[PDB]
């Protein structure tokens, strides 16, 4: 029942510990690329990220308490959002650019609609000076929240997820109080951060829609879930 | 599903 | 340059939002339960058309909205209109579990949802939202704050003034929860709960908007020009 | 020239 017995500092510690590595792409600066090969690079990258995401998800406090079927559903719903918020986070210190990988930094000249929204989100995080401890909270929230309203008297599973969710909220507030924010500022910043999640959901949905407008076996199945 | 498998490892 | 909205107190903000609230409209008084795509969408297009007119005049009474340029006002409404219709639907459907109250004389169960394809999926999501609101005991004062947040937020990244107004509404929300006797922890936990539901409302809107396009590029019901223009603002 | 432009004006 461990998830619900963790302090805020232990929660942050566990989430930072669970963080996936930053993977490299197969981008070659000397090689010429078509729109097909660029999507190929990103598909290859995203597909490899998913494997790490799955193992990261299992280290998110409370996630393994869920049934297997519920774990699948949450990841199916949130995988693109989680990839996006990860991209946006590591792109903060590169204004006007998205750092898909340390060897893959792109501007809007090189989907452009989603790109723009991802840049805006990155700019938004930068202006707020988003902390890493806040980012990992947000990402865990996305994993647990995005599919919670689209699942048989199971409803206890929903209840457990919401309790963990409330905990991450406690953790967020804890972090802002630690940073010396007034009580008013904490509530405001909390709201600001969570409102951004609505945008990330928007970006995910529009991303899928433009796609249906080559993929790996895992991605195809993930894609299946949003149709 | 592949997601299903990788989860229960 | 200074906005009137930021000078209001929490209670003044609540009062302004409550007073700006649009009425609950009726649909046609034909007692025929819609059990076809055409009859269903027929009543719904008509309803939402009339609701839009009230929404536009409602938005103009949301503190801070008037301070925006005409173009920004258009953008926000174009982005948020279906979300706003949905949270309104969900709110008035609260005391009718398992049912969606599109109008006092238009109450639908999911058995009617089937009768268009992909509707029943949205139907269940709406039902879940409404049930979620009911269990949380969402208050009208909280509801009007959330709806205003949707208006100001949903198009903000597509600026500082809006964010200050948004902070103002956050203050207002916390104020309401404190007045309701909630402890400090209960306050920020509830605020988070409410705002996370907005993510799902965005999701339902994205999905619903996708079907309004399918219905349009099905030539099903005569869609009004206003709706067609509200709809095409979401085109790829 | 959007209808929304006209309706928002008064
Ligand atoms: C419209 C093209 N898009 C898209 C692609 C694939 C997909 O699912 C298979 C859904 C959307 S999209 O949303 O712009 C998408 C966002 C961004 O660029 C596209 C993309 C991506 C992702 C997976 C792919 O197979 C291809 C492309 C991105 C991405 C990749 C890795 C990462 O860590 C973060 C982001
Ligand atoms: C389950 C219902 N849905 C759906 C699809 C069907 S849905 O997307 O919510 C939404 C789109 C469609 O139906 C719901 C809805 C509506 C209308 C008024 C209102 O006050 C709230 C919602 C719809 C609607 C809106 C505008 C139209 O021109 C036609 C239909």
């Amino acid at each position: 029942s461990l998830a619900l017995s963790l302090t805020a500092d232990q929660m942050v510690s566990a989430l930072l510990d669970a963080e996936p590595p930053i993977l490299y792409s197969e981008y070659d600066p000397t090689r010429p690329f078509s729109e097909a090969s660029m999507m190929g690079l990103l598909t290859n990258l995203a597909d490899r990220e998913l494997v790490h995401m799955i193992n990261w998800a299992k280290r998110v406090p409370g996630f393994v308490d869920l049934t297997l079927h519920d774990q699948v559903h949450l990841l199916e719903c949130a995988w693109l959002e989680i990839l996006m918020i990860g991209l946006v986070w590591r792109s903060m210190e590169h204004p006007g650019k998205l750092l898909f990988a340390p060897n893959l930094l792109l501007d809007r000249n090189q989907m452009v609609e989603i790109f723009d929204m991802l840049l805006a989100t990155s700019s938004r995080f930068r202006m707020m000076n988003l902390q890493g401890e806040e980012f990992v909270c947000l990402k865990s929230i996305i994993l647990l929240n995005s599919g919670v309203y689209t699942f048989l008297k199971s409803l206890e599973e929903k209840d457990h997820i919401h309790r963990v969710l409330d905990k991450i909220t406690d953790t967020l507030i804890h972090l802002m109080a630690k940073a010396g924010l007034t009580l008013q500022q904490q509530h405001q910043r909390l709201a600001q951060l969570l409102l951004i999640l609505s945008h990330i959901r928007h970006m995910s949905n529009k991303g899928m829609e433009h796609l249906y407008s080559p993929l790996s076996d895992l991605l195809l199945e993930m894609l299946d879930a949003h149709r | 599903k592949i997601l299903h498998r990788l989860l229960q490892d």
